[PDB]
């Protein structure tokens, strides 16, 4: 899929700065 | 893992606990995956001969209904509506509900909605009013522990739930045989278009569906693929069960230490054009205090 394709949306994943 | 609870564990009977779970015999199954096309990061391979204690496991996902006694008897709170938000699909938002400027990389279909939980799945406004028997979401592994543990259950680990959801099959490829909609029947609750523009719900379900909808498997399990990802007991590793040895082949529990906890079945989002992953070899994995409007559970329990 460009990069693996994520099914499980986690809460660490929205952090960015 | 060492949980801790503001509720006193229940007595409960034996006959109470396995109320609508199925006894899954001793024995030796063949876990894993070797389709060419699985992604190397899911680590679905080896397929390995894994021995198995008895368990009990349930037929059904947990319901709304049950989770709500569940919360009626003892407060608990999940982790969802501590952090004030959980995960929503884009679709089943209704235009003008508060919405997160969140992102999450290179999943844009997936809302952070405040208010969002297990009682209102797409957020302020909306209710399980016609939803008892769909599956709960919203939950997040700690709540799942924390629901299994007062019903006197437990999580299944990967293991169990991979060989309780092959329903006697040796390595095919869904619960039910090698055929996704064989004799033109759906059979479980996936997407169904072109994801993640339109669903054109064929299998008559946009949203989550009824825990018993469709056939069960041969052992009495339904919708243990699609419908809602299901979480296991594991870390989650791409490669602990590649070493071969009695921790990863008899009654193996995953690796001792990780990040991100298992989840197995995939749901009524995934599409082979997109992740592929609701074949039963499929395995995926979030961190444990997540949450999401496709994520659910099913308890295990030891006789
Ligand atoms: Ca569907
Ligand atoms: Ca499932
Ligand atoms: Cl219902
Ligand atoms: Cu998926």
């Amino acid at each position: 899929x460009a990069t693996t394709p994520l099914c499980g949306p986690s809460r660490a994943s929205i952090l960015s700065g | 893992h060492m949980p801790s609870f503001d509720f006193d564990i229940p007595r409960r009977s034996p006959q109470e606990i396995a109320k609508g779970m199925v006894a899954i015999p001793g024995g030796t199954f063949r876990m894993g995956g070797e389709d060419p096309d699985a992604f190397p990061e899911d680590g679905e391979g080896p397929v390995r001969t894994v021995r198995l204690s008895p368990f009990l496991i349930d037929r059904y996902a947990v319901s709304n209904r049950q989770f709500a006694a569940f919360v009626k008897a003892t407060g608990y709170v999940t982790d969802a509506e501590r952090y004030g938000w959980s995960f929503v699909f884009h679709a089943h938002v209704a235009p003008g509900t508060p919405v997160m400027d969140a992102v999450v990389p290179e999943a844009p279909w997936w809302v952070a909605v405040p208010g969002a939980y297990w009682k209102a799945p797409e957020g302020p406004g909306s209710s399980i009013t016609d939803r008892p028997n769909h599956p709960v979401v919203h939950v997040s592994w700690n709540d799942a522990v924390a629901y299994a543990t007062w019903a006197g259950k437990r999580l299944p680990t990967e293991a169990e739930w991979e060989m309780a959801a092959r329903g006697g099959l040796d390595q095919a490829r869904y619960p039910w045989g090698n055929e996704l909609t064989p004799r033109g029947r759906h059979r479980c609750n996936i997407w169904q278009g072109t994801f993640p523009v339109h669903d054109t719900g064929e299998d008559g379900y946009t949203g989550t569906a009824p825990v018993n909808a469709f056939a069960p498997n041969g052992y009495g399990l339904y919708n243990v693929a699609g419908n809602v990802w299901e979480w296991c007991a594991d870390w989650w590793s791409a490669d602990w069960h590649a070493t071969e040895s009695p921790a990863t082949r008899i009654d193996p529990r995953g690796p001792e230490t990780g990040t991100a906890r298992v989840t197995k079945g995939g749901s009524f989002l995934c599409h082979e054009s997109y992740c592929n992953r609701y074949r039963v070899a499929a395995r995926t994995c979030n961190t444990p205090d997540s949450s999401a409007a496709h994520t659910g559970f099913r308890c295990a329990a030891d006789p």
